[PDB]
Parts: C-alpha cells; structure tokens; sequence
C-alpha cells in the first residue's frame, strides 16, 4: 500500500549506503573537476554516455533486497543535454541560453510572478486544498459538479491574502481558465491564470520554432524526435487519469515497454468505482480512470481518452518547468491516505433552513454552517473555519454528489522504454531509462511542521519520485524518523528504488542542481530550463 | 431502526445509520470493546455517506433540479442543439 | 436555438426588474430553463434585461 | 466564609476569599499591622485566581464548551480522524 | 482572541510590528494566525522576516560540504556556530535546547 | 501527549528549531536594534498578582 513500501526503504537506506555518493557532488567547479585526484574523472569519456559501477549478471528489475555479485561497469545513454554534468556544462552559460531563446517570446508580468512565488513559498497554505485537490482527483465532472464552492473559496482565499490558490497540480489551471473565466472570479486572478497558460502555450510554441518538421521516423513526430516535453513514451511525475498510458503505450510501440503497477505488468483500467464497491485496500493493479461524460461508463465499453494529446506535452511542460522554477527544489510528490481522507468528509453540519426563509449569507447569524453554535469539533467545518474561509450551505451539500465518483488508493507506476530510433544502435538497446511516476498522487508547495492542528502524516506521506522534486524536510511527515536518517536524507535525494534510479532515469541530477543553485530570474530560469529539455541523440 | 438496536461501539453494528450532526463519535467510546474488527471502518463510511444523502431528504423544495450540466445527447437533438448549466448561480427557490 | 427565449411577463404598473436577485428576471435561477438562450447568456455572466 | 470573618489586612487571614472586582486592596490597608509577614503573598493569589474562576460561575450561558484545540486522541481515531478548533471564533451564543 | 485584537489595534494605529523580540512569537504568528485573522500587511512582515531566517540558514547550509562528519558531530555543525548543538540561545523558554 | 509524573522529558519541536532560534537572536535581532537591546530577567512573584 506503498506505506510499507517506503518504511521498508527507509529501514533499509539508513545503512545501505556507506560513504558518499559520486554522483550527487555537483557542486566541483571545473577546476576542481579536472584535477586528477577526482576519481569521477576516468569514468567521464563520451559526452553522450555515463558511466558507473553496478552488480554483475542481475537482470532489471530486479528484487528489493540487491543480490550479491562482482561490480561491472555499466553504461548508460545521457538522453538530455542538461544532464551532462555542471562543471563541465556551467549553470551561468544556460541562464545565458536561456536568455537567448527567450528574445521576444511572451513573459510574465510581476503581478503574478509576485503571486505565485508567495503562494509556493507560503507554509500556511491550507490544507482544505489539497483535500479538495485529492478528492476532485481531476475529474471535469467532478469540478463542475463543485463549482460554486470552488469559486468560493478560491475567492475567499484571494481576497484575505492576495495569494492564488490550486496551482499545484495542472488540472485545475485548465478548469479554471475554462470555466471560472468569464467573470465569476474577479479580474486580476483569471489574469494570472491565463497568463500562466499562455507562458506554458509559448513554452510549447519555442519548442515547436526550434526543431524542423516533416521528419518522422518509425511514427515517431519531429518534435519528439528533438525535444523530451513533447515525447509521449515520456509520462508526468502524478497522472490523475490512464490517458497518458494510452498515448505512451500506442506511441512508442517498437522500442520495447514494460510498465509495473503495484506488482504484476500491466494496468486494468476500471473505471466508476462508487460508494458500493470502493474497496480502499485493494492489493490489485486496477486504476481508476474516472468518469467519461459523452457516453457510457458500462464494463465491456473500451477505454478512452479524456483529452487530446497536446493536454499531456503542456501538463509535462508546467511539472517540468513551470513547478521546479517556482518553488526551487521544495515542493515534494506525496501520495494521500484516502481510507483517512474520506470518513473525515462525511461530516458536514448544514442547517435545516425552513422554508420561505432566506438563506443566510454572512457567518454572524446562528443559522450560518460556519456559526460557532454549528462549529463542532472534528468534522468538515472545523476545516474550513481555520482556514478562515467563507462558505455556503449548498456549497458544502455538493461534496455528497461529489461522492459518487471516487478513487481508491495511490500507487507507484515505473515504466521503462527502449531509447528512441534516431539513438537506438545495435548495443543501445540493451539500454533501458526508468522513470517512475505516482498514480494520483499530489504536490505541496511547502512543508509546514510547526502546525498543531493537524497530527502530522494524517492524510499524506512523502514518496518523492524525481531529482527535481526530492524534499528533505518533507519526510518528518513519515511514521518512525529519526535525526540520522534527516541528516542522511539532505545531502542526498531519497528516491526508492521501485521507482527508478539516478542514472537509469531521464531526469538526473544536474537539471535538479541547475534549477536548485540559480538565481538569475523567473522567466530566463524558464527558457533556461526549456534549453536544457533538448535530446543529444544524433 | 429496531430491532438492531442502537450503536454502541460495538463492532457488530448495522447497517442504517440515519441519524443527523451525530455528536455520537466523539462523544463516548470509551474506548472500542475487544473484537476482532476489520471493517467497522468501510460499514461505517457507506452506512454515514447513506444517511447523509437520506438526512438531505428536505432541500429538495429549494431546488431547482439537476441539469445536463455538460452538453450531451439528450436523446431528441435533431432540432435544436444542447448546452448544459454551470452550476455558479444559488439554487434557493425562494 | 434563438428561438427560446424565457423573459416572463411583467404585470402592469410594476416597474421592470434590474437586477438578477429578484425571481421575476430573465436570468434569476427560475427562468433559467435547460437548452434556451438564457443559459447561454448565464453561461457568460452577462446580465440582459 | 464564617466565622474568620473578614478580610481587614490582617495578615493571618483566610483562604477563600470568594469575592469579584474588589475595591479593597485600596481601599485602606492603612498601612498592614504588626506581623512578622511572609506569606499573606502566595495565599492571596491562590485565592484570587479561585475568586476568580468562581466568579465566572455564570457567562457558561454563552460557552461554548471547550474543545480539545489540538490533534490528538480522542480514543477512537479508527473511523475518523481528530482535529482541534483554532479558538478565534466569538463564543456569545445569544 | 486577545492577541489578534492586541496586535491588530497595535497595527492599525502606528503601524508598527508587535511580538517581535521573542522567536516562540513569530513562529506561533506565522503559523497560526497566517490564515486571514491578521490584516493583510502584518503577516506578511512575519513571513518576510521568517523567509529571511531561512535564506540565511540555507546560506550556511551552501558554504558547507555535507558528508564529512567526525565523531557524530555533522558537518554543518563543524563548520559553522549557528547549526552547532553546543551553542546555546540567549533566551531559553524550554529545556529542549539542553 | 500527558504530562504525567515519571514520564521522561521529551523535546518539544525538533532540530530545526534551535538552529533558527539561534540565528535568530545572533542575526536579526543586532542587525535591527544595533546593541541597544538587552536581555533581562522577570519577576514573577510580582506580575502574577
């Protein structure tokens, strides 16, 4: 139930590793790198490749416990050319093509650029919202089922801290641009969030300027061809729905997949599990997809995608740009305790309003749900009203049709591909990259560990799968941590191995060190970021 | 309702559960007597989801019924075409 | 789909309703019928008289 | 409260004390007598405070009663989880 | 109750900053009454000035080198004064520092 | 948890917070106040009452 998971590796990485690693230090100037008493200097020959140690004759994947074998050294293909290493590739010289690609392309305005980093640098952001993000798991339906409590309290949360609120996660910008756009938030929020997308849209737009067209090999497009963000067999680091498993599964369809969840290969893809069936500990490999609208759920219906491909390239664009140049290396990826998260929404304590009566507005009266008279302890209105939040009746009664669709449990998916074709020769594909990713999983921008009102590791517990998003000070909300395992944890990113590697991942450490140990802008740190995504296959 | 009878905590313990703002959870336990449990938890979340959704009940003189919400067929659509309501007005009736 | 139109009838010697609060406007809650041209003005936010 | 009888200061004196917004203490002292005095101090303020959360004894017409303000057990935390009130509310009730 | 009214009437009337001596004030501030209780302008002065803490201690935490570390003493803790467990704060309110 | 009579003591936040209370007290606050401030007891016995 990926608890055990992480309490096993954490058991086992407090004395797995006995000396430092070599490849977290980045931080060598090229001086220091070049000397010969660096012992990571015989091992860097070709700019495409890197190389290291690794345990002879084990087939990948292999167990949890590592078996015992002679060290071999191993190859493996750097994918990206922001992944060659920061003395030899500075972090002044991408700032600076960053710089240069971002010449005339759109910018931000500060007005948001001030907005979004106090709402990703602020610890008491509430913890309604990532209930609320949890539980709408980004469903369409499910955000216009809730519609009016969403603007409510985004509303209510703008308007007491000049701060924007669900930035987090990537299917909620959309939603909101769609649908909370054409007046029913006030001006300067939907400004901000339009002019988040159209950032993202001109960072998809620089991506599609600098690669040609009309070469596509093995149905394999161009841009796919030049740039990562646009590969499809490349998936999110959190997937709220089996869409991008689709378009990677028919896309790459010669280099040769294999995708575990929770155990066994493959995925299932049952979708509308409702309150009769929810089965919160389930030990299968089925996903939730969610709900269609335009047509029927059914059992022998075939699965189907929710949205066009481009809604993958921009969610892979805004997780691997836009978060990582904001909250700069902070936030983390935890997944949610949902047999936790869903008794404790049950509780709601709106009035019986009798009828030819108004239904009261303002939260002085005693007929108000968040009175003080109705402020009973454990239940949904004690949530909001420290949250110091206003809402209504009705806006509290739409999480009970928000109920019929919900989702179990989270899980680890690691897939793996063969490279590319422009790169795949007769000995690279013996080659795998591993990445992994956390089925409905969800982000905080900041850890908060000095507030009380809520236990700690409740709701969710730290999983981090990424460089970019390793979280040192995150892992206090685990169960059982001590100092030497924090102290273990902050000079090197806890990833767990069932969840891809270092070196074997497409993300590696130097993107994470660029993006962690600059401080030149936000919007060159972008393009910077946008120059680094680029393939070094021939 | 009866005869179940009432629930005590207890881990037996029935099914409806049709009670309103229980102050009956915290309240007294005090503490949970010594059976064996397992679910206690998944009875208790569909049996306060069913009485929720029962104890709405009223409210429904105040509505303003549900509507298509998106557009979709609505099964006549070779005259006239389809659009659903975003939910941002206040269902009150008055 | 321009031919549904839901504006009520206003009894004589009343004056006309302005806002969207009152039950007696196009646009309030209870004129705002399924598949008519009011929900497509509400879906804008736009108030007409 | 009988016999001591009543606090003139006099230094031997009485523990409760069960009065509310004394205009006493000055008042006249005028000044204390002759008594060795070491503590009069620490048993006028253990009686003050009771004389003082005695003297509440009503405005519980407007609580409100307390809560648990933090996250903690609450002997069930099975079923649900526990959550504390951030005491910034207006408890009056009317 | 008291101190949101204590600190909003010491705000709004000469628009300074109250509690701000103690460090167990600003961390209680920051985190509790950081919701909206407070106006607008004061919690952001508490979260300037604890953003400012931290880039400091992120500012020491750089200038090191981790992984060397003699006699179960870390490394920040061998390089600088402020992340030594030895040192102590003038003002102690707890006995969690001994 | 319980205060308790042979419970043993236990922190009451971790690590972090007494490298912050220390930086704190050595950085912001002579940096603000330019050694004008100065530490002082209290007297208890005579602010309770």
């Amino acid at each position: 139930t990926l608890d055990v998971q992480m309490g096993r590796f954490m058991e086992t990485w407090a004395d797995m590793m006995p000396h430092h690693p070599h490849w977290v230090n980045e931080h060598l100037t090229i001086l220091q790198f070049i000397a010969p008493s660096n012992p990571r200097l015989r091992f860097e020959l070709n700019p495409a490749f890197d190389f290291f140690v690794a345990p002879g004759d084990v087939d990948l994947p292999g167990p949890q416990r590592p078996p015992e074998a002679m060290p071999t050294v191993n190859a493996t293909l750097r994918i990206i050319n922001g992944n060659i290493p920061v003395p030899l590739c500075p972090i002044s010289f991408r700032d600076c093509r960053g710089t240069q690609l971002g010449l005339g392309r759109h910018t931000m305005t500060p007005a948001t650029i001030k907005a979004v980093k106090d709402t990703f640098e602020d610890r008491a952001y509430p913890t309604i919202f990532y209930m609320l993000e949890a539980v709408i798991h980004g469903n369409e339906r499910n955000f216009c089922a809730l519609l009016r409590l969403l603007t409510q309290c985004i509303r209510g949360y703008w308007e007491q801290s000049h701060r924007v609120a669900f930035v987090n996660n990537f299917h909620m910008l959309m939603y909101i641009t769609t649908y909370l756009g054409n007046g029913e938030l006030p001006e300067v929020c939907i400004n901000i969030y339009r002019d988040l997308l159209q950032h993202v849209r001109a960072l998809r737009q620089t991506i599609t300027d600098f690669t040609i067209q009309g070469e596509g090999h093995n149905g394999e497009t161009s841009e796919a061809l030049n740039n990562i963000l646009t590969d499809d067999t490349f998936i999110a680091p959190i997937l709220w729905d089996c869409d991008a498993l689709i378009y990677r599964d028919e896309a790459a369809r010669d280099r040769l997949p294999a995708i575990r969840v929770s155990g066994r290969n493959g995925y299932q893809a049952l979708h509308f599990v409702d309150m009769a069936g929810h089965n919160f500990q389930r030990r299968d490999n089925v996903l939730i997809h969610g709900r269609p609208v335009r047509g029927d759920t059914g059992q022998a219906i075939p699965i189907t995608p929710h949205h066009d491909r481009e809604w993958g390239i921009l969610s892979k664009i805004y997780y691997y740009i836009v978060i990582p140049a904001f909250s700069r290396g902070s936030c983390c990826t935890m997944g949610v305790r949902y047999d936790r998260l869903y008794p404790a929404l049950q509780a709601v304590i709106v009035p019986e309003i009798p009828a030819d009566e108004e239904a009261p507005t303002t939260p002085e009266d005693p007929r108000h749900p968040l009175h003080a008279h109705q402020l009973v302890p454990n239940s949904l209105n004690v949530y909001f009203h420290n949250a110091h939040l206003t809402v209504d009746g009705d806006a509290l009664l739409t999480l009970q049709e928000l109920m019929g669709d919900m989702a179990e449990r989270t899980t680890a998916i690691l897939v793996s591909s063969a490279p590319d074709a422009g790169a795949a020769t007769a000995t690279t594909r013996n080659m795998r990259i591993y990445d992994g990713a956390l089925y409905h999983g969800l982000i905080m921008m900041a850890y908060q560990a000095y507030d009380e009102t809520i236990a700690t590791g409740t709701f969710f517990y730290p999983v981090p799968v990424n460089p970019l998003f390793a979280c040192p000070e995150h892992l206090a909300s685990l169960r059982g941590m001590t100092n030497a395992r924090r102290v273990l944890a902050k000079m090197v990113p806890p990833i767990p191995p069932f969840l891809g590697a270092n070196h074997h991942a497409t993300i590696r450490q130097p993107v994470a060190y660029h993006v962690t140990h600059s401080k030149s802008d936000f919007n060159t740190l972008t393009y910077s970021l946008l120059g680094g995504y680029f393939k070094f296959t021939p | 309702s009866n005869p179940t009878t009432f629930s005590v905590e207890a881990i037996a313990a029935y099914t409806p559960v049709a009670l309103i703002r229980l102050l009956n959870a915290s309240g007294p336990l005090q503490p949970g007597h010594r059976v064996d449990i397992a679910d206690a938890r998944s009875i208790y979340t569909v049996g306060a989801a069913a009485s929720a959704a029962r104890a709405r009940a009223n409210h429904n003189a105040n509505t303003i019924r549900r509507t298509a919400m998106f557009a979709e067929t609505d099964p006549m659509t070779w005259l006239r075409p389809t659009v659903g309501l975003r939910r941002t007005f206040n269902p009150r009736i008055i």
